């Protein structure tokens, strides 16, 4: 797949992402917050198309992410990431995808997501996650 | 905490 | 160097 | 004078500012690094013109400034910020400005700065700055 | 405050 | 569960734990790093006996945790880490306990973990991690 | 000198600190929170005896330090720190020494002071501070 | 890339 890299900013404003109910996670765009400013990140899309899209409108400062959870498995001979679902102090978005496979989660009791990066082919492959304070 | 990322700020140096 | 460094968890899913 | 408040980057690629050899700073501007792009912050401009410009264009990301140092002074009645230098790891720019009142300095043994704040009138009247590791 | 503060991520488990 | 919180220190040389296959983890005692020297964590207990005791002694700052990874699970109708694994730069320690109920993982591709804290009743019920540059 | 390195905690308990009026800063000792708890710093000491003793005990954790300042001077042909004030956000502790020669100052807009480095021969030669959020 | 935490470090003041 393409590798990506959003590297790292202030917070996160809004979730951009598609998905498909039979197979995974495709395309992923994220809405920063740059000092109290938004920053439009680069949309990462699948070399396919077809997807279903979602946008997670988050009402940035006080509301915010506190959980990624999801499930990779297996699509075409390929491990990907199958669901999404991002837990904020005020709601629960998700799952999108499809939830079977091997389970993780990422949980944070202080600090913040504030980017991310990873790789996406026909579907989103593996991710990564900046923290920060 | 809040949705805002937070990082060291030394100063001001200059009028106060 | 002078980039700024950020914690960073994962990566999940292949490879 | 005018406050500013660049926030928090990545780093320093450039600094442009400007100065009187009899009075103080003037201008000042920053080209940030965001991620690895370039981050044109906007030119903080004196209330005057008869400014000296000067670019501070550094060999980014090897070179880095180590210590901030100046005079801070009386200017027609105002306390501002007379003089500014900068050294890296690999030389010093200035002083520009006035070498003339109250010394401050900046020394940094670990961490980066990513970012400045203050307020220009006629001239630079104070400034704070961001560091990180 | 006076206390540093530190990311933590977690809890796995239990509640 | 009785809860224990070690608080955030520099980094980790040595990790004590017990468990038993049949069962869960038990006992959880860190030696830390303390600015360059050993810091003793509270021994955290179980409340029960019948562990299989493991050191895990780094070659502290040469060696580093990479990934923490286990699996959560129920035992005797509590949900408890029944699975560890620790992940190094230069090698790996686990699995310690059996490798069944729902996995978790945290993989670092920067940072530190440079402290935990949880609760351990007759069994290890939850953790976090606290993590630094 | 000699160097001392105290690196790095979760906060200011306590600052001893010894001075003459006639010479400079002879000796100095931290009380560091970690992680809730008092941490007793090593006991920074002058090669020389003969100091007038001063404790700021602070309130912690409502209390901390937003501004160190101080004055570098010759003292006997040896440059040395003369003078030291600690500015927190509840009151003002100094000048503490004698009030001449060179100023510097660190005032803190965001973070803490979390640990102190330097080193001390007859008087205190230099120091540095760490930050931390 | 070391088993140690780093933090910001400001200084040294006095005689450098
Ligand atoms: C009935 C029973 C059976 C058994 O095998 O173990 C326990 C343990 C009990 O104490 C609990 O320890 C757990 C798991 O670590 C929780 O922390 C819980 O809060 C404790 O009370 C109680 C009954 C049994």
């Amino acid at each position: 797949g393409k590798a990506f890299d959003d590297g790292a900013f202030t917070g996160i404003r809004e979730i951009n992402l598609s998905y498909n109910k039979e197979t995974a996670i495709g395309d992923f765009q994220v809405v920063y917050d740059l000092n109290g400013s938004p920053y439009v990140g680069q949309n990462h899309k699948s070399f396919i198309t077809g997807f279903t899209p979602v946008k997670i409108s988050l009402d940035f400062p006080s509301e915010y992410i506190m959980e990624v959870s999801g499930y990779t498995g297996n699509v075409s001979g390929y491990v990907v990431v199958r669901s999404l679902t991002f837990k904020t102090n005020k709601k629960t978005y998700g799952p999108y995808g499809v939830t079977s496979g091997t389970p993780f989660n990422l949980p944070i009791e202080n600090g913040l997501i504030v980017g991310f990066k990873g790789s996406i082919g026909y579907w989103l492959d593996y991710f990564s996650m900046y923290l920060s304070l | 905490q809040s949705g805002i990322s937070q990082t060291v700020i030394v100063g001001p140096w200059g009028a106060k």
